């Protein structure tokens, strides 16, 4: 559930850890 | 959604180009290295973005196709509320906290799943404590 917002969280985590 | 002109007011195209030169082979850049550059530029691509560009142009992007990809990565509609609501879904005691292990499950299960070690490292880098204030966490990753 709430998959699109999950994608954004994971996206920003990968951005942060780049 | 940002066009390339608007993208180039948001980020320095001098950086966009230098990062492309760093990763290009044969005048082209792979999606994965484009996503890497997007992140160095402060953008946050998901698999939706990657698959959209791949569907148009394949695995390797020309400079201009890379610019189009970056414009797709901008995500101006991103807000902290939607991130918080995603985590809050699992906070049924309404404590405001989830443990590192709970956070890990949430992040390594559905969607563009992090690896276990990726989730672990991001969580340990955020906090030395086991209870994660997920609102604080969301505010942190969005910056």
């Amino acid at each position: 559930k709430n998959i699109p917002s999950l994608l954004r969280v994971q996206a920003h985590i990968r951005k942060k850890m780049v | 959604v940002a066009d390339i002109q608007q993208l180039e007011e948001k980020v320095d195209e001098s950086d966009v180009r230098i990062y492309f030169n760093e990763k290009s082979s044969g005048g082209k850049i792979s999606i994965d290295n484009a996503s890497y550059n997007a992140r160095k530029l402060g953008l946050a691509p998901s698999s939706i973005d990657e698959k959209k560009i791949k569907e148009l142009y394949g695995d390797n992007l020309t400079y201009e196709q890379y610019l189009e990809y970056l414009s797709i990565c901008v995500h101006d509609k991103d807000n902290v509320e939607e991130l918080i609501k995603m985590f809050a879904h699992f906070d049924n005691n309404c404590t405001g906290y989830l443990t590192k292990s709970q956070m890990k499950n949430i992040l390594t299960t559905w969607g563009d799943a992090l690896t276990d070690q990726e989730a672990i490292d991001a969580l340990n880098a955020f906090s030395s404590e086991d209870n994660i204030d997920y609102k604080l966490f969301c505010e942190d990753i969005l910056q």
